[PDB]
């Protein structure tokens, strides 16, 4: 994947982990504004290997790592649908689940018939059992280093998002933690792009000078 | 809209009495009729003239003056009972 | 039924002032609230209580006293607006 | 639970079911209007043994039997709690249900471990199983008699309603059905007050003559 | 309009006001059950002059007169749309309304520009002005005799409802009030059908005997 | 409004804008984690002059500037009330608006009288006119600087938030923009605390060295 | 108002006065101990028609008749309010009292005008006149029967007490006095539950045999 | 914490200590009367950064320094809690106190065992030891300067008071004592507003001329 | 699911001691291991054997007996620190 | 971090009982609550307070005293279940 803006001479490719440093505060703030306004503004463009423009729905932009909720309505919907598909791939297990649900429905139905008030029921479904169990991704994160790892896991799980972008998220992690994040990104194959106001020493990064010239580093 | 207006203010000082006379003359010039002391009413054509009249009354209110304003229907205005300060034969039934 | 009541009477004599104080205390004891001087109102539950209140007010009216009674809806009673206060030469200072 | 109006000489007590028959259409319509407007009007006064006047929120007024909605969030919630208590009173049934939902939890847990993402859960409870089953009362196919009976059954579930009142509801039910309604009301202990223009034969009721005289009547 | 059930020999026509008395409590309660369940049950039928079955949406069934709210979402929607149509029928009046709304929008816009905080607005519409004014039918009803009159007015205003039905609603009104209701129904031309457990003296009504035979009265 | 952590010897006071620079990435990340988890962790303690510890609901934490939603029901409601007060401070403008809304009410009233049904209404007020206009803040086209400025403007509208804190928000703004933010914060009187890994040149700030020594710095 | 304990097969309803006789001294003493400790112990459960369990604050327990204090701030306050209502129901008496109070206020006002200091006052009301009179119930010379009767009279004045219970209070009263207590309880509508070790002859009561069998008894 | 009156052009902010000098006796007396009557009068308006107007209960007004009572139930209670916290911050001292209290409890327990009656107890705590010691502030021998200093020390203990205001209190203190009061107020962070008819030389203050012009003054 | 179980009861009565021995033998027969006095643990395969085991433990609890149950992960179980009852050289740093 | 703590020790001697009372009072003073005999728990804010608490518990452990420490999550600490209490011949009566 490649990103292109009017400041660059040629579009630079983003593969696996990528660190982009902008030495101009105006170009950095205007670039983040172009990231949040990407749907509104046509200046900033992104061309994949197919050389096709992507909608903002396919771009995942995350600034605050701790403030980003892992559990969402769409994420829980895709997770519950995934578990329902896994249970549907095995006929015998789903048959046993239908038998147990039939037994529980028979017991609760008998208790309802024992009551003096009329009771009407419909049925119990596997999706209602998963939602009743509260299946969700683990919400336990001790540090931002683990939270960003969970963000990379959920990002690699989401097929619709073709790119994940972090804005000034590298200032929290130590150099060694940055090395572990880069190695985990290379192992996960996902495309991650970082935007930093200042350069980081010891790691390979693309430095954008105030002259607008882009140069590789390490 | 039937506009019922009560007007009051301390009358002790001469300036207060002059202000009371001026405000009363202003009420008469605006179309209000005095049913009794401190009691007045005027028929406003619509809510527009009512709002404008409220603003004008707030502008013309004298110092320490106090005005009460009430909106009343014609049926309620005809039901207005004024008593200015013992029956031998009481009839409960047809009044003949 | 919202009862708007205006009250006036010559206050010059001492007996007239005493009668005015007595009538005002009677109005306060009956549930009426004074929004301003001569201006009062009370919320009557129904038409029967309104008629009985009219008879009581006629019985308790002082000599030379004058009372104006108007019926207004409860929503129109809340619509009551109380205002409390074009010249070429405006003088800020001694009025000469 | 005594109710009083200007037409009555003394406040009348309402205990269990009470059938109040008003022979005058004017006093009946005025009393029903005072029942709907009760918060606004001071003529009709309903007080408990403490003499404290009950609020209109505490009063439950019912005229249309089939138009009233018996299914509410509070009624269904308290009903699910009652079913959970009924299942909790039996140790064996609760143990079996714990075994079944237990096995289901094992299966779903295995399916979660098979996934690549780290997944956490808590439990599948009995109240969540009842809410997933969607237990509710059925008024769709119910006859008017069964509807009023279900209303008398859910009146115990309603916490805020102090007294239930029915307006002209006795015209639909047969004498035997009325006997069943009263006999069930005596067991339910709830306070129900029926208002009818015409007297019902065979049941104890309070009759208000066109003369405005209130008399007890056995038939 | 005519109504037909298995108990009647031939379908009876309902024109203007109609009073139907059922001398059997089981047939009366079962008939009301057939009225509320009319969508579910095919036993009770209604055939108009076109001899076409009507859906339950076209049937207006009202039991409690005081408990029936005159103001509803659909009623207020049709009323606001009707007033909007009346204002749209006159181009000059709507033009003046657009001018005044433009002036108010200019004043509020100037006050918004005077503020130090950025403010974004859209526009003001006539429907938002009507909903802001709270236009609705009069909710003041002193007695059930007036409330039933308002129900007849709103019923005559609603074109979709072809029939209005009252269940045991005649017990509240006096004989003279029943005469006034019948005369008002004949003047309004609307189709109203009443269901009473017992017969009413002095008025014309259709008496259904316990033998199931239907006979005219007065 | 003093904040205290185990690293500091004494609680540091935060008045108007305050720039806190932590040169250690471990202490900075741990402090930010203690800012998000503040209700759970007892290490970071923020108290007012009363020494009473503020709840996490009273604390306002902000990291993403453009991702935060500035438009809320309470903010828009209090903003509409502020606009209504601004229109109420001028008698002439309020009189003109009353005249216009009066004319519109006359027209709509005539249209209601033309109808066959009996129609009643009440009034068209100024708050209803503003709510019909849909007055709200526009963050769509706003730059990050204007976004943070609007956040500093709406912080006075937020009643429950005791202190506003920004996490690494000073990296986007130029030195002059930071001077405008601080100079505006001194006028707004609000308490703002910025947390940056690197020190900003030209502004007064509190620097925490890798030695865990806190020192005031003019530049 | 139904009460239930482990010894009973079904919860027994308490309406108006109810005489409960426990023939076993062990179950009687254990039940009384469960009445004093009721908040601590879950064995004895008292619930209303709503099935809601009443708090011990709502329960009124009485053993010593002459040792209980009938005069309280709330009882005397509500009693003074009741007397003020009784005086307000009669227009003529209220008018006369207003006249006398007006005369006294005139005298005291003249005495205040005679003084050199500027003095202001408000009014002398009826509640202040009753509080100055010191109206209270006299239990000093009252017999035990009149004491329990006054307790049944002030139970309506107590707002928070849901049910009144007497422990072995029927031993002092003669059969005729018990008939007067029950007949008055039927008029007062209050819920009273008496607990006696021995059965009383001539009155309807619930008997609990040493076999732990509960049976209704006419005599 | 900004205060505003009709005489001022813009609302003035009060941060830490603030010396307000009113050169006009009429505006000064009217402002003090508006300070005592503040709940009744709408002329003087004091609001915080939230623009919310503070209640008179939140406002603390002080004129007589030696006549004010510094010892209150809440002040002494919170002070005892502060002393208990100070003793809790030191583990060794708390351990020693626990040892001594253990010895005394052993002695008293032995004396209780020697008695014929069965006796039970619970514990002797540190707060009970401080309450038994009767720790309180001594204003009897204190000079006016030490009294105002103790008031500035206990203002942090008062939870409900939003702002402290002194009326003509700067006439007693010497310039150096005023410097100590202001320098201590800057450390205490409390909001104190002094009102003086005459300007004090050497301290920063806001001066209101007879022309009704408000100007900052360094001396 | 790692099930940590604490067990206690008054041991004064002889039948209480017998019941304590019986309950301990029942815990050993069910797969629980005693780490120390009153301290036990067992590894439950899933929430199934966990719920069933909770029911069984409630059924087998002796009179006046009291059992505490806690659910713990393997990482938390390995972090269990048991101390069974003053350093001259204190080292803050690498422990060498 | 939820700290579950079990405490046992031979109670036979009087000195051992006194040491047990002292250690229990020390546990109560440190914030630990006794769910049952030998069963206690306390909520530790973080890992540092947990380590310091471990050192303090090791320092305050009485002679022959034995303490079992287990870490459980706060949600797992709430999951703590306390249960308080197959025969062919069931005897209700004298046990013979
Ligand atoms: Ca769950
Ligand atoms: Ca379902
Ligand atoms: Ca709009
Ligand atoms: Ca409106
Ligand atoms: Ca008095
Ligand atoms: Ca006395
Ligand atoms: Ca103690
Ligand atoms: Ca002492």
């Amino acid at each position: 994947m490649k990103i292109n803006f009017s400041l660059l001479d040629e579009p630079m490719e983003v593969n696996l982990g990528t660190v982009l440093v902008i030495e101009d505060v105006s170009v950095f703030a205007q670039l983040v504004k172009e990231f949040y306004q990407y749907d509104e503004q046509s200046n900033l463009t992104i061309f994949d290997s197919k050389i096709r423009s992507i909608r903002s729905s396919e771009l995942l932009l995350i600034t605050d790592i701790l403030g980003y909720d892992i559990n969402t309505s769409q994420v829980l919907k895709l997770l519950h649908t995934d578990i329902v598909s896994q249970l549907n791939d095995k006929p015998e297990v789903r048959s046993e689940i239908d038998s147990l649900v039939s037994l529980i429905t028979d017991i609760i139905m008998a208790e309802c018939i024992e009551n003096e008030l009329d009771i009407e029921y419909d049925e119990i479904t596997l999706l209602e059992l998963i939602k009743a169990l509260g299946v969700r991704i683990e919400t336990k994160s001790c540090t931002v280093f683990e939270k960003i790892f969970e963000i990379l896991q959920i990002f690699k799980y989401l097929v619709k998002k073709r790119i994940l972008v972090f804005v000034n998220s590298l200032s929290y992690f130590s150099k060694d933690e940055i090395y572990q994040i880069l190695e985990y990104t290379k192992l996960s194959q996902a495309d991650v792009l970082f935007l930093e106001p200042r350069q980081i020493e010891g790691i390979q990064q693309f430095i954008l000078d105030k002259d607008y010239i882009l140069m590789p580093y390490n | 809209m039937r506009m019922i207006l009560m007007f009051d203010m301390p009358t002790d000082t001469a300036e207060e009495r002059k202000a009371y006379r001026k405000f009363r003359k202003f009420l008469l010039s605006e179309g209000f009729i005095m049913h009794q002391f401190s009691v007045y009413s005027k028929l406003l054509l619509n809510h527009t003239a009512n709002t404008a009249m409220v603003g004008r009354l707030k502008a013309n209110n004298p110092k320490k003056g106090n005005i009460t304003i009430l909106t009343v229907t014609e049926k309620q205005f005809a039901r207005m009972i004024y008593l200015y300060g013992e029956e031998r034969l009481v009839f409960l039934g047809d009044n003949y």
